[PDB]
């Protein structure tokens, strides 16, 4: 009696926002964007390959500086390296080696990385002793971490699949904020630019939108036909793109509350792994299992252009803060940095 | 914590030898390049050797290549130094010194406490020997060298050090800019080409001391003079 | 054209790869197995006898080093994460012989070893395992022949037509899983019999992956 | 016909080689991604089709003098460079191929002792011992190596023994041993005993995948054995039947013509062999094209 | 009684997603579009820099 009378009151909410967001679906971004001239072919060229992880390589940061990058592979190595000279910086051995996400943190003082373990390990790399040292494993994550954001030195955003998201205080190694309210596995999660909201999607199709400080979801955003692999802010923080497995990106707006745009193709029926966004916004860098990275046209949905240059599934890649390359990360072990040339 | 200790020093006869010893502790001893830096009595300081991590690259100075050697005992976390043919030249306060490289990293951070030995190229220049100063007051020292010493890579390789009086040198300023770790934040690091500065606001009872000035651009490492401050 | 630091930059990186390929070296010679398997089957049984998310134990044998994963605390979906151990030398996948007049606790329904068959199905026909050898074990074969007495296989699979014995019993459940294997020439599957009180399921296993061992090495060698 | 017969089939052999040599060359090179090979069997099966690559690109300097004129018109400079880089091509790919065989039994028949010492800088270092030992076993050859007068005004490069009425046996015997004999024995013994311990005591022989385990590496183990029998046995038997033979008839110096050929065949053949008896390979090298 | 109680968080969730302000998105396409005109110039994969400012040359 109650429950069947909540249950019915659930579904005229959902009918009233469908309503609410159809009100105001005005105009399509594809009508917007249709103007404005295509960016043409996108071509970019491997300017450096970075050598040495074994196995294959599941996650890749960027640092702050847009030179130095840490990668995680699951021969039990997290590789900090310089990309301007292909050097390696540090290597540092994990505990556990089914890792599966790494952060780097945005002041070059930390790495995070975890996996299959449920742990995120927080790694010291300014050590008056010279080596890099574990200086938090934070645990309280009941499935495997998915992946992991800093937002400072002290304070990191895991995902995991137990179905929630976790904001960590990492000086007393507990979770001060728990984020719940998805019904599946959650994937992958990106942080706005100014660090007090961040998006998540999950296998139940759905992205969520989070408060850090409040700790509630703000915003659900639907579309997806299958699991979200894949999250990536705008670079104004106003919108998010999606990757899913129905081989499908979307890009959802915040403040319009629903999706503007979706980037797919007929050849295209793999799924996709990892998304980026140019530092202006124009391209959607996507990374897909058939080995090839697409670059998108954010605005007007065409394929820009594609990063073939991977023996194996895409599982990674990232734009740097400036903008000036792009790496992809895959699991033939290898790291690619890519830009293009006048 | 870290910790450099050295032994084996004292009065030798001219012509003889004497094994010098560095032990390291508290730090990840096969993970740094280490050198020998000397000091003559009222003299400043001068290079001696480097031998780098994994040991496969080691660099002499000229005035003592072939007679001095240097090598590491990883395990047991150690730095030699040979001394053969020792002379009246070679009486000095010799110091052990840890740097690593990598990018971004801080050479010649850790410096040891030094052994006595008394027996019975850029040019780094720094013309003004003493200041006078009062504390409270800002100070600015001058460094100059023969080459340029900024890279192609964009770097600038110049290092400041600061030796109290009775102290071993401690970093200041890595790379002619970078503000070494535990350093206060009043000393700053500015200079081009050939040309440096460095700039003590606010001085204090503890800045009083010894500034040298080393380059880092190429081997041998050479030290400017010194400049002393002094009350 | 390189500066006093970018040299030794350039040596420090060379002494790690010298450790990366130290590592990988020995991370070639130790033999990785996926422990799989449902609940109440005797996987627990078989770690006790080779000694948060995923439980890793390590074990000598012969001068051969192996390293078992047990994912049986991984309540998240599956196909999220079963592709990390795509490489693993073999599978061992554990079932419960008692368990075939069993039903499940939360079904109700479901048979217990016909739940046993559908996740070796799932997971033999796996793409990640297309040419991955499983090491099938068969435990509680005391429990089993002792309820076979009573209890006759006809309620399990009702297609059975054989003597209600341990010795054609058993072997019927045998070759029900491995006519599961749908790919029978990438992969072939290792069958034992363990027990509560057995004692060579650690010699099974270092013969069933020196055979995998010896298949790896021939077609690298361009023999296979 | 014979004047055109001969050179057709040393070209067929030569333009197929190098192909068959190349992509051997190149498929492992892309499969290091440009890189020096991480796998023992990778490097072995690199410099194999390196020895085989150089006695093949030797061929058109080694044919003008046997179909065209019998003139050699290089002097006598190149003719002791050319026989001595000509011998060591086929001691180094004999010597490659027989520590290519025992690689293959290390890796069978004892699987987990042999893991301390399969690593590619060892195998780095054997392949690199095998080219000592192929200069130090042509010494005879280059220390032997002159222009023969013949009869009339025409000269060819040719082995001139000091005392050929008693150095032509030991000669053709030591090549025969050191090229032919002994690493075929230890080759063969080598994959007959990895044909019988290729299976263990637990590995369910009934199933196919053990059945055609056995078929597969059966005959592969087979043709390499087969190959290099066949392509230089009749050089050998020839050569060996030349010592009680003092004057050759028309019927064996075309005899020897051939048997030649089927020499600079072995090289050609090695390639065909990796590309179309392994699955692995063959199945790489379509997803590389 | 699980069920009831979860049913009670999950329509109180909807409540408050349904209040939001929603803008026309023809506006926020226009500043999705606006952005990237505004940043297009800094953007070096979409205008690559000439190779004397490239650091990976």
């Amino acid at each position: 009696s109650e429950l069947d009378q909540l249950r019915q009151e659930a579904e005229q909410l959902k009918n009233q926002i469908r309503d609410a967001r159809k009100a105001c679906a005005d105009a399509t971004l594809s009508q917007i964007t249709n103007n404005i001239d295509p960016v043409g072919r996108i071509q970019m060229r491997t300017r450096r390959t970075l050598r040495g992880h074994l196995a294959k390589i599941y996650a890749m940061h960027w640092g702050t500086d847009s030179r130095l990058l840490v990668s995680a592979s699951q021969d039990g190595k997290l590789i900090i390296w310089d990309s301007y000279t292909t050097n390696k910086v540090h290597a540092i051995p994990l505990r556990s080696s089914w890792v599966m996400t790494c952060a780097y943190a945005p002041s070059g003082n930390y790495v995070a990385c975890g996996g299959l373990d449920n742990i995120c390990s927080i790694y010291n790399l300014k050590t008056r002793e010279g080596n890099v040292r574990v200086s938090r494993e934070l645990a309280g994550h009941t499935g495997y971490l998915s992946c992991c954001r800093f937002l400072d030195d002290n304070q990191i955003v895991t995902s995991s699949g137990d179905t929630t998201c976790a904001l960590w205080d990492i000086e007393t190694g507990q979770q001060t904020t728990t984020f719940t309210g998805h019904t599946g596995d959650v994937m992958s999660l990106s942080l706005a630019p100014d660090t007090r909201l961040f998006v998540s999607g999950a296998c139940d199709a759905s992205a969520k939108l989070w408060d850090v400080r409040e700790g509630m979801c703000r915003q659900t955003f639907t579309g997806h036909e299958s699991d979200i692999n894949a999250i990536c802010f705008f670079p104004n923080g106003n919108a998010f793109a999606t990757g899913s497995d129905d081989a499908t990106c979307r890009l959802f707006d915040l403040r319009a509350d629903q999706e503007l745009m979706t980037y797919s193709h007929d050849n295209i029926i793999c799924g996709i792994t990892s998304v980026s966004f140019s530092k202006s916004g124009r391209l959607l860098l996507a990374g897909y299992d058939d080995f090839n990275c697409n670059v998108w046209d954010a605005l007007k949905a065409d394929r820009a252009g594609v990063l073939a240059g991977h023996d194996n599934r895409v599982s990674c890649l990232g734009v740097t803060d400036d903008g000036m390359a792009v790496a992809t990360g895959s699991w033939d072990s290898f790291l690619k940095i890519w830009n293009g040339s006048s | 914590d870290v910790q450099l200790v050295e032994s084996g020093g004292g009065l030798v006869q001219p012509g003889g030898s004497r094994k010098l010893s560095c032990s390291a502790s508290g730090f990840a001893f096969s993970s740094f390049g280490m050198h020998w830096v000397r000091q003559a009595p009222e003299k400043g300081l001068e290079w001696v050797a480097y031998i780098s991590s994994g040991s496969g690259t080691i660099y002499y100075a000229d005035t003592v290549k072939g007679r001095f050697t240097i090598s590491r005992d990883d395990p047991k976390n150690t730095l030699f130094l040979q001394m053969t043919s020792l002379r009246s030249e070679d009486t000095a306060m010799y110091y052990c010194v840890r740097s690593i490289y990598y990018y971004g990293s801080s050479p010649f951070d850790f410096w040891g406490q030094g052994t006595t030995l008394t027996v019975s190229d850029i040019v780094m220049t720094q013309a003004t020997s003493s200041v006078p100063v009062t504390p409270g007051e800002s100070v600015s020292i001058s460094c100059r060298s023969s080459k340029s010493l900024l890279h192609s890579n964009g770097n600038t390789y110049l290092y400041w050090f600061l030796q109290r009086p009775g102290q071993s040198p401690q970093l200041l300023i890595y790379r002619m800019s970078n503000l070494a770790s535990g350093v206060p934040d009043r000393f700053s690091g500015s200079g081009s080409g050939t040309a440096f500065t460095l700039t003590i606001s606010r001085l204090e009872a503890e800045d009083v001391g010894v500034y040298y000035c080393m380059q880092h651009l190429e081997y041998p490492l050479t030290f400017g003079a010194g400049t002393k401050l002094e009350l | 054209t390189l500066s006093a630091e970018d040299k030794a930059a350039v040596e420090r990186s060379k002494m790690i790869d010298r450790n990366l390929r130290e590592d990988g070296e020995k991370a070639a010679r130790e033999v990785k197995l996926l422990l799989l398997g449902a609940g109440e089957s005797g996987k627990n049984t078989i770690v006790k006898q080779m000694k948060t998310g995923i439980v890793e134990t390590h074990f000598t044998f012969k001068d051969l080093h192996f390293k078992m994963f047990d994912v049986g605390a991984q309540r998240s979906e599956r196909k999220k994460w079963i592709h990390c151990f795509e490489g693993v030398t073999a599978i061992i996948f554990c079932v419960a012989l008692s368990d075939y007049d069993l039903v499940l606790a939360e079904d109700e329904e479901m048979n217990r070893m016909h739940a046993s068959m559908k996740l070796f199905d799932s997971i033999c026909n796996n793409k990640w395992f297309t040419d991955t050898s499983i090491i099938l074990f068969l435990n509680k074969k005391d429990l089993f022949e002792e309820k076979i007495k009573k209890s006759p296989l006809t309620i399990c699979y009702p297609e059975y037509a054989g003597s209600n014995t341990y010795e054609e019993a058993a072997a019927y459940i045998q070759c029900q899983f491995e006519d599961l294997n749908k790919r029978k020439d990438t992969k072939e599957i290792y069958t034992h019999f363990t027990c509560s009180t057995d004692t060579k399921n650690v010699q099974f296993v270092f013969d069933a992956v020196t055979d995998v061992i010896i298949k790896n090495n021939l077609k690298d060698c361009g023999l296979f | 016909y014979i004047n055109i017969i001969m050179p057709s089939v040393f070209g067929t052999i030569c333009l197929l080689g190098i192909i068959g040599n190349s992509t051997v060359i190149f498929a492992v090179v892309k499969k290091s991604k440009l890189h020096w090979c991480n796998n023992v069997p990778d490097i072995f099966i690199i410099n194999l089709s390196v020895v085989d690559l150089l006695f093949l690109l030797g061929m058109p300097f080694m044919i003008h003098q046997l179909m065209g004129n019998g003139v050699w018109h290089f002097g006598e400079t190149m003719c002791t460079l050319i026989t001595a880089m000509d011998a060591n091509s086929q001691f180094t790919s004999t010597y490659i191929l027989t520590a290519m065989a025992i690689d293959r039994y290390l890796a069978t028949v004892h699987p987990i002792s042999s893991t301390k010492f399969r690593k590619p800088s060892v195998a780095t270092l054997v392949i690199c011992l095998l080219w000592a030992l192929s200069f130090i076993s042509i010494t005879p050859v280059w220390l032997y190596a002159r222009l023969i007068p013949f009869p009339g005004g025409a000269v060819g490069c040719g082995i001139r023994l000091p005392n050929p009425d008693t150095d032509l046996y030991w000669f053709t015997l030591y090549q025969f041993f050191l090229a032919f004999a002994l690493p075929f024995v230890v080759i063969t013994a080598a994959y007959v005993r990895i044909l019988q311990r290729m299976t263990s005591s637990v590995a369910p022989a009934s199933q196919r995948s053990i059945r055609l385990r056995t078929k597969r590496v059966t005959r592969t183990a087979i043709a390499i054995c087969l190959v290099f029998f066949v392509c230089w046995a009749p050089y050998y038997v020839l050569q060996l039947t030349q010592l009680s033979i003092s004057r050759p008839t028309l019927t064996f110096v075309y005899l020897y013509n051939a048997a030649i050929s089927l020499g600079y065949a072995n090289s050609c053949l090695n390639p065909f062999v990796y590309i179309v008896l392994c699955e692995t390979f063959r199945k790489r090298l379509v997803l590389s094209v | 009684t699980a069920s009831i109680a979860q049913a009670r968080k999950l329509v109180e969730q909807l409540k408050m997603e349904a209040n939001i302000d929603r803008i026309k998105v023809s506006k926020a396409a226009a500043d999705l579009m606006a952005y990237c005109e505004a940043h297009a110039k800094e953007d070096p994969l979409l205008t690559p820099v000439p190779a004397s400012e490239n650091p990976f040359r």
